[PDB]
This record gives structure tokens, sequence and C-alpha cells, in this order.
């Protein structure tokens, strides 16, 4: 019966575990958060009433680049300008480079432009629920890439003497673009678990 | 030269054949037959069903009725020989008990002669040829009762009073369909062959003949014309072309062509190939061939 | 007899259909003089010559002894200690040294580190198969090898640990493909052949 | 099969014979036609509200006739049968079935309003029903029940797969695997078995919409070997490997028609 | 648009390969079956080719080959360089 609440359990095996992967910092110790072990950082009435204050941020390591990112659900279904546009301001405020906001079902076309448009140099990205609430980097068919700097970017462009065009692209709509975050332009290494004979490396960018 | 069979339909079926998916219909009962008398043989028929879109509506069945112009509910044309009365319509399809299964799928079909109602609405819904025509009653109502006797299963009788036999066939067609919705047989197999017909080189030497005398009384009539403006006398072996099919014979046995040179394109490869004198064998395996 | 004499008559046109279709969408592609495999518009497709970097024509499934085996018996083909073990003293013939000073005691496990850190991975890469396309017949260069010289365990080795050992990473080291340095440039030259290399590690250990 | 029953369509197949619709005016009416009835009347004595808010408003019982043709293979019960039907319908039916020690095992279905506002768009003179054979259509189809909608009837075959050991050999753990028999995946995962990790598919199409791009890739591979290898087939890993870079080598799945 | 590369940093593969190997068989043919000066002592010859052969083996003919890369550069390989 509380099926729907289970279910977003596996939120956090699809958020904290979203960051490296990337770079950010995030503790060992949530990651390894057992079923019930969920519950109990959450007091909720129940049972059931949960929500509450299911999102939290997180610090990278890379030091410079900047800046930082926020995981912040919902929880309340169908979005929606009256949860979007008013749940900016906070990511001004404690200033961000970027977060996520999850969502099930479906989302209004009008929150979804008045956003990206004055975001300026940050994002809004992008996923939903009900979809990926599994990690599918962990996928016996799903080699892990990884990102490349800029300064490793222009290596390839030499070693291989190559146009930001003349290579491997991958669609936006791509899963583990999304997963990575990565926007038009950037180039990643994937490590394929080819033959091949050996441990053959591809690369590709975004478009 | 030797003319060689062919297997197109057979007729007078009684044919099942259904098919899907794309799909549009569900459910056919083409027939496609014709006298027979000993030449014509030019009509068809076929049947719809339906029973897609679960919004619409609740599985109606229809007809065509060649050669114009679309689809025509069932009960519209038992209204249209000598049976408008409802319940006596069903009569002639199934047979209570009845097994009302097997009609109720009528429900949809009737509610489609919900406004005919009789039989001067019948004979309207009838105006599309066509060529753009009419005006409009009066001369739609004749064209129906043409229709009704030969186009409407041209077969059995093309009299006039004989408008009470068409009325069970379509009942006795339409018992077919409903078998095999319902799920009670299995659609005939095209197959046969078995039911299939080879014509041989007397029923094409027929249907060639017709189509070369046909001309015959259409060059002449044109010729009286002529003669009985300015000229007259009479008549006498003055017109009768001699080259009309003597030259319109060796010109079409000698090809593959049915009505050559005329315009007659895309008419189906001969039938009519060389000997094959190769071997004495073969000269035989040849004077067999479809 | 008379659908398998339809479906003879099938193969003989669709079969060249589907022919032409790859073809006309193949053509495009070649082996560019740098190594790598690229589209009309110069659009790569591959960074080897085929993942591999080898031509097909050239090659012949080849088997890891060192994969399918017990660790129990790993052991018991390559490592090598001075616990009461010396049993290869009776083949070092002739010259033993004997043991001399370290650096061979050293180089023994050393040469393990490396063969070990190719059995976990694989696997940890393949299923469980064993059987794979290599280029260069190894199993065979040694026989026939022990055709040309001969020698029976009668004659023990007038080799040294301190050989083979140096033998390899001089002649690993010598099977480029992907040229040159340019630094990083040897990266996707040394795992480009990194699956051959594990067979001269595991064919040759000391 | 405890997963085996809990990722399929299921709906309304276990009636399949059928819906009957019967005109019964007091809420008190039925017939039959067989027995049950009984069962009703034990559900109106009860009397825990039957008045309520509104009243007796429902002349338009449906019956329902639940095949045990269904109801072993599959483990319901019939209070969930119907005990999700007004999970998307409000209060519009109220059903009431009988226990597992019925010989028929049957529920109903009434529907009640007036004095409802009614409207709109749209008028209803003569006669109440059509409104009612569209409700059927959504009835059976929706929907509980572990139903990957789409997701038809499933297999299972014992897959001899190869595992490693402590030991250093390998085995062959022959483990049990499911064989779907269409679309869809994404809610396919959602599942409790499942095994995200491992699963897979045969529509490319979704791969790349659900997994990686380099993820499809391999599956191409895969599912050209599985086209030309079984059986004895003169395979080579490098063509074949070219002929799926080429493939996924610009994001979209550029396919190879004529 | 071309760029030239380094007779000293040269890139590509020290050995000749399948394809051009039957391109300068192919080259010198021609230029013998044309009356050319042939570099090795005739051996008592017939066939332009068959010649132009011998000259390989002793890696004593003229014709060098221009690699072209991807890039727009190029490389040039001498017959007695190659391999």
């Amino acid at each position: 019966e509380e099926k729907n609440i289970v279910r977003v359990f596996r939120a956090w095996k699809t958020a904290h575990q979203l960051v490296h992967d990337r770079g950010y910092g995030v503790s060992q110790a949530e990651l390894d958060l057992t079923l019930d072990q969920f519950k109990a950082m959450h007091c909720g009435m129940g049972r059931n009433l949960d929500r509450t204050t299911l999102s939290f941020y997180a610090k990278p390591s890379n030091d410079s680049n900047k800046g930082t990112i926020y995981i912040e659900f919902a929880k309340e279904p169908s979005v929606g300008i009256k949860e979007m546009r008013t749940f900016v301001h906070t990511l001004g405020d404690h200033n961000h480079k970027t977060g996520i906001l999850i969502y099930a079902n479906s989302m209004t076309p009008s929150a979804a432009k008045i956003i990206a448009t004055v975001t300026g140099q940050f994002t809004i990205e992008t996923f939903q629920e009900s979809d990926l609430i599994v990690n599918i980097t962990h996928h016996e068919l799903v080699p892990k890439h990884i990102l490349l700097s800029p300064d490793e970017k222009k290596e390839l462009l030499d070693r291989y003497k190559l146009r930001e065009t003349q290579l491997p692209r991958i669609q936006l709509a791509d899963p583990v673009a999304r997963y990575l975050g990565l926007k038009r332009g950037e180039v990643v290494k994937i490590v394929r678990r080819s033959e091949t004979s050996g441990r053959y490396n591809s690369y590709r960018i975004c478009a | 030269k030797v003319i060689i069979a062919q297997e197109r339909s057979a007729a007078n079926i009684v044919q099942v054949f259904k098919k899907a998916a794309p799909s549009p219909i569900a459910y056919v009962a083409e027939i496609r037959s014709a006298l027979e008398r000993g030449s014509r043989l030019i009509s068809s028929m076929q049947i719809k069903l339906m029973a897609r879109n679960t919004e619409n509506s609740g599985q109606t069945i229809r007809a065509t009725l060649p050669y114009i112009r679309s689809d025509i509910p069932i009960v519209i044309v038992f209204r249209a020989l000598g049976v408008v009365p409802d319940r006596d319509i069903l009569e002639h399809i199934c047979y209570d008990p009845n097994d009302f299964q097997m009609l109720e799928m009528m429900k949809p079909c009737i509610e489609e002669a919900f406004v005919i109602q009789d039989k001067d609405i019948a004979l309207d819904y009838i105006g599309k040829r066509g060529s753009t025509t009419g005006v409009t009653r009066e001369k739609r109502l004749r064209y129906a009762h043409d229709i009704l006797q030969k186009e409407l299963l041209p077969h059995i009788t093309t009299m006039e009073g004989f408008e009470t036999r068409k009325a069970f066939f379509l009942g006795y067609m339409i018992h077919r369909m409903l078998l095999c919705a319902l799920e009670r047989r299995e659609p005939d197999d095209r197959d046969h062959f078995g039911k299939k017909r080879l014509d041989l080189a007397g029923p094409l030497l027929a249907s060639l003949f017709r189509m070369l005398f046909r001309k015959m009384t259409r060059d002449v009539y044109k010729y009286m014309q002529k003669c009985v403006e300015t000229n007259r006398e009479f008549n006498l072996t003055l017109a009768v072309k001699s080259n009309i099919i003597t030259n319109g014979l060796r010109y079409s046995l000698a090809t593959g062509n049915w009505g050559d040179q005329k315009r007659s394109m895309v008419n189906r490869v001969g039938v009519s190939q060389v000997l094959n004198r190769y071997t004495f064998a073969s000269t035989l395996s040849h004077l067999r061939r479809t | 007899g008379r659908e398998g004499l339809i479906d003879t008559a099938v193969k003989t046109a669709e079969t060249g259909y589907i022919q032409r279709r790859l073809v006309k969408a193949m053509e495009d592609v070649m082996v560019r003089y740098d190594g790598t495999v690229r589209n009309a518009m110069g659009d790569i497709i591959q960074f080897a010559y085929g993942e591999d970097g080898l031509d097909a024509t050239l090659v012949e499934y080849q088997v890891f002894d060192s994969l399918r085996l017990s660790t129990k018996q790993f052991e018991k083909k390559y490592r090598i200690d001075l616990m009461e073990d010396r049993s290869l003293s009776l083949y070092m013939e002739n010259s033993i040294e004997n043991d001399s000073s370290v650096q061979d005691l050293l180089d023994e496990e050393y040469t393990q580190l490396v063969a070990d850190r190719e059995l976990l991975c694989k696997f940890i890469f393949p299923k469980g198969d064993a059987r794979w396309p290599l280029p260069v017949n190894v199993q065979r260069i040694i026989q026939n090898a022990l055709q040309i010289f001969h020698l029976e365990a009668k004659k023990p080795t007038d080799l040294l640990p301190s050989d083979i050992i140096n033998g390899l990473n001089e002649l690993i080291a010598k099977l480029t493909i992907f040229r040159g340095s340019d630094r990083i440039t040897r990266d996707v030259q040394n795992n480009a052949t990194l699956l051959f290399q594990i067979l001269l590690r595991s064919k040759f250990a000391v | 099969k405890n997963v085996q029953t809990q990722i399929e369509h299921t709906t309304l197949s276990t009636v399949t014979s059928a819906t009957e619709i019967h005109y019964d005016p007091d809420p008190q009416d039925t017939v039959i036609e067989e027995d049950k009835d009984f069962v009703e009347a034990f559900f109106a004595i009860p009397d825990e509200e039957v008045e309520e808010n509104l009243y007796k408003q429902s002349p338009w019982l449906l019956r329902l006739e639940l095949d045990r043709a269904k109801m072993l293979d599959k483990k319901l019960s019939m209070s969930d049968v119907a005990g999700k039907i007004a999970e998307s319908f409000e209060r519009d039916l109220f059903t009431i079935w009988s226990e597992d020690n019925a010989d028929k095992l049957i529920i109903r279905c009434r529907i009640i309003r007036d004095d409802d506002r009614k409207a709109e768009d749209d008028d209803n003179m003569i006669e109440e029903d059509v409104f009612l054979k569209t409700i059927e259509g959504h009835m059976l189809e929706s929907i509980s029940l572990r139903g990957v909608p789409n997701i038809t009837r499933v297999y299972m075959m014992e897959h001899k797969i190869v595992r490693q050991i402590e030991d250093g050999t390998f085995e062959r753990a022959d483990e049990w695997v499911l064989e779907t028999d269409g679309i869809n995946l994404t809610e396919a995962m959602t599942v409790e078995g499942v095994d995200a990790t491992r699963t897979y598919s045969n529509s490319f199409v979704e791969i790349l919409q659900i997994l990686g791009i380099e993820a499809t890739r391999s599956a191409l591979l895969k599912e050209l070997r599985n086209v030309i290898e079984f059986d004895g087939s003169y395979v080579n890993y490098r063509h074949l490997a070219l002929l799926c870079d080429v493939m996924t080598s610009r994001g979209h799945l550029m396919a190879i028609t004529r | 648009s071309g760029k030239a590369v380094a007779k000293e940093d040269r890139t590509t593969t020290p050995y000749m390969t399948k394809y051009e190997r039957a391109r300068i068989l192919g080259t010198r043919a021609l230029q013998i079956s044309m009356n050319a000066p042939v570099l090795v002592d005739l051996e008592g010859e017939t066939d332009p080719l068959q010649i132009a052969m011998k000259e390989l083996a002793q890696k004593k003919i003229p014709l060098l080959v221009r690699r072209y890369l991807p890039d727009g550069s190029y490389e040039d390989w001498s017959v007695a360089e190659l391999i």
C-alpha cells in the first residue's frame, strides 16, 4: 500500500550517487543507506505522511572551476509554475552553480522556458521520477564515461588534429548526458569494456 | 502461336476472404460473379464490416455495390427491393432461435437505416456515379432500378420482376460473415485452384471477339449517320470495313496484347507464346500451360 | 520439395538486395594514414583500425592458458620463491649463481605482480570464454621452435631469469602501431595492444 | 514466480465472460439466474450508511464473472480485484464481492448521482446507455496489478549462466530468466527483482532512450551476432564492430534502408 | 589547404604498405615501359614490370610517396627508406 513511499528511497540511489561520477563531495554514509536508515533521518507522522524537507545540497572537491549543486525534490506532483520560478530565488540566495528539480508526472511547457532564459550561465536540469530512479550507470551494457576538462579537450583536437565537429556526437536527451550534465560542447572520454583486443578508449561530444 | 491458359478468380462465391490489420476494415465478402451468359463478366461486389475504433462505435457492417460509389449500409438495400419492414430483414440473414449473438451485430447495422426509411430516400442516397450529372430525384430513382437489374448481383436474373430473389443472397452472404467474427468457422481458402477455373482457348477467344465486334456496330453506325445526311440511297456493302478484325487479330494474337495496336496499353501479357518446338516432348508440354 | 525450391528462388535475389544496402552506406569509410578509420567528410568512426588495430585477414583465434585456472594451480605455474622450494636450480644449468645478491629474488615477485594484475582483469571484463582471435600465433612460434633447436629436458637452460624479462619489455615495446610520442599519444598504443600483451606475459613469464 | 506474476498486464483478463447489464429499480432488486443474492442482502443488512449523504440511486446494475481459470495462476483475491476500481473513479461505483467459498465468484458495480448538477457540453436524451459502454472501455483497461502497461504474457527459461568462484574455476549457474513478449522497459526495472543492472531488450529504439548511446551500440553488436551465428557462422568481431560504430557514430540511430 | 611535414619529424609507419608496393611497381612499370633510365644492372629481362620488381628488391628505384594526412599535411617517403 505505502508503495509510493518506498519507491522514492531509490531516488537517493539515483541522486547522492549522482555526484562522483561528477566530482562533488558526498558522505560515504549517504550511499550505504538501507531501507529503514532512510526513514530514520526523516521523521514522518506515520507510517505515511513523508515529504517535509526532502532535498539537500553538496560541495565539490575540484577546488576552483566553481561552484556547487543543489538537489531538491518537490514533492508536489505535477509541476508547475507555482513551484518553479518560485523555487529559484532560493537557488539564487545560497548561490549555486546549478541544481536539480524532480517531478511526477509531466511538466507544463510554460514552466520550462520562462526559466532557462534569464538563468544566464547557470542551468536547470532536468530529470523527473518514475523514470530515472535507478542509476543506469550500473549496467553490464553501460561503460563508464568520464568528463574532460577544457584543457584535455584541446588535446584530442591536436593529437588527432580534428574539428569540434568531426567527433562522435551525443544527443542531449541521453540519460548519460543528463546524468553527468553535459552541455553542448564538452567532450566525454569513455573506456569501453571492448575486447578488443584490449581496453579501447572512445571519445564523444555533445549536440 | 499457342494460346495459354490463365487462372484468375472463380466467380459465384460464396467466399469469406478476410484481412488485417493496417487496418481499416475487418471481414470481407467478395463475389465478383457475373454472366456468364456467353462472354460478358464485368462486375464485382465486396462488402465490409469494420470493428475498430473502440470509440466508434459498436462494430457496424456496410456494402459497396459496384461500380458506384461509396459505402452503403445493408438495411438500405433490403429496403430497396421489397422488404422495408424490420424483423423480416433479419429473417433472410439469421434464423431465431437464435442466437442473438450473430444477430446482435445487427443493432449497429440497422441504426444505419434509422433514416432510410422507406423506398423513396433509399433510392435517393444513390446519386454518385459519376462525372457530374443528375437533377435530380426522378432521374436518381431510375438509375437505382437499373443498377438493381445489372449491377446488384448481375447473375441470377437480369429480367425485371425478380427482386425478391436477390433479397436472400445478401442474407446468405452476410450469414457467412457473422460465422467468422463470432469465430464459428474459418475464412475460406483462396489456395484453390479447387475453386479457380482455367480459361482455355475458348472463353479467351470469347472476350476478344466481343471486344472487336462491338466496334463493328459502332464504326458502321457512324457510317449510317453520314449516309442519311447528304447521302442516303439506303445502304449496301458500301461500308462494313474489311480491315477491322482480320488485321485486328493478326497483331492481337501475334503479341500478348488484347486490342492492338489500339490504345489498349497495359492489357495483360499473353498468352500467345510461339510454339517452342525444341524437342517433341516439349511441344506437348507447351499446349498445356497456364 | 517445392518449398525449399522457392526459398532457393529468393536467396537468389533478396540476398543481393541486402548486400548493396550495406555497401551504399559503408563505401564512405576507409583507414586514414593516421591510424584511424574515417568518413567521406572526415567524420571519424573508429580510433583504431578495428578497435584492435590489426588486419582481420592475418589472425588466428588463440587461447589464454592463464584464465580458466584455479588460483591454487595458478601459483603452481608462475609464482616462485626461496621458501622450501628452489627447484629451478635443477634447471638453471648451466650456471646457477647461485642466487647472487638480491635483484633476482626481487624480479621474481615483480613479474608476478603484473602477471597477477592480469589474472583479475580479466576477468572483470570477459565473461568466461577463453578462445579469442589474436594476431600472430604465439602457441606455435614455440612449436615449431622446439623443432628448430630441439634440446630436451636433458639440456637445462643456458638462459637467465634476468633476460627473459628484459626480452619482453624490449620486444613488446617493439610492437607499436600508433606513432608516436608525442606523449600521451603513446597511451592509445599502450592499450591498443593491451590484450595481445597479457598473452606475452603468460606464455613467456619466467 | 513472485516476479513471474508481478510484471504482467493483468487488468480485466480474468473476467472475459463477462459483462451483463441488468435493470434493477429499488436498491434491493435482483433475481437470478443462479444463487448469489444472499450475499447482497447481507451487505445491505449491515446498514452502515445505506442512506448516506445521498440515498438510493443506481438503476444500472452491472455484473462480472471472474474466471477461477486465472485466479489460481495469479495470486488475486476478490477484495483486491474490486478493491482498486474506486481508486480511479471516485465513488461513482459501489462494488460488492463474495468470499472464495462461492461457486461463481461475482461482483456488482452500481452507479449513483442524482440529484447531480448534471451537464455539460453535450446533452443526453434517450437513453441512459452509451455513456455506459464508454465507461467499460476504461474499466477493462485500467488497470491494477503489476501490469507494466504494454507488457503482455511472459515466460521463464533456464539460462546456463557462467559464474566465477572464490576458487578460480568457473561454474554454470543455471539460473531462471523471464522472456518478455513486447514493450516496454523503463517501468520495468522499477520492479523488485529485477534486475536493473542486467535487464535487456530487443528495441534499440528504446535502449537509446533509456540507457546510454554507448549502451545501444553494444546492443546492436549483440543483436547482430544472434542473427548470424546460430548456427555455425563466419563471424568477425571486426566488421561487426564497424557496422555498429557507423550506426551509432552521430548520436541518433541512423538506419540503413535501401 | 596543405601544410607539409618535417622530413625529420615523420609520424606514419616506417614500413611500405600493401597498397603502395602495388602502386609503385605499377608506376615504374609504365615508366620503363616508356623507354626510361633503368637504375639497376639489366638482368636480361623483357617485362617492363618484372624488371621494376628487380629494382624494388634492391631498393634502387626513384619515385617517392606523398602521404596526405586528414589535416591536409603530408609526408614524403623514399623507396630506400621504406620497409
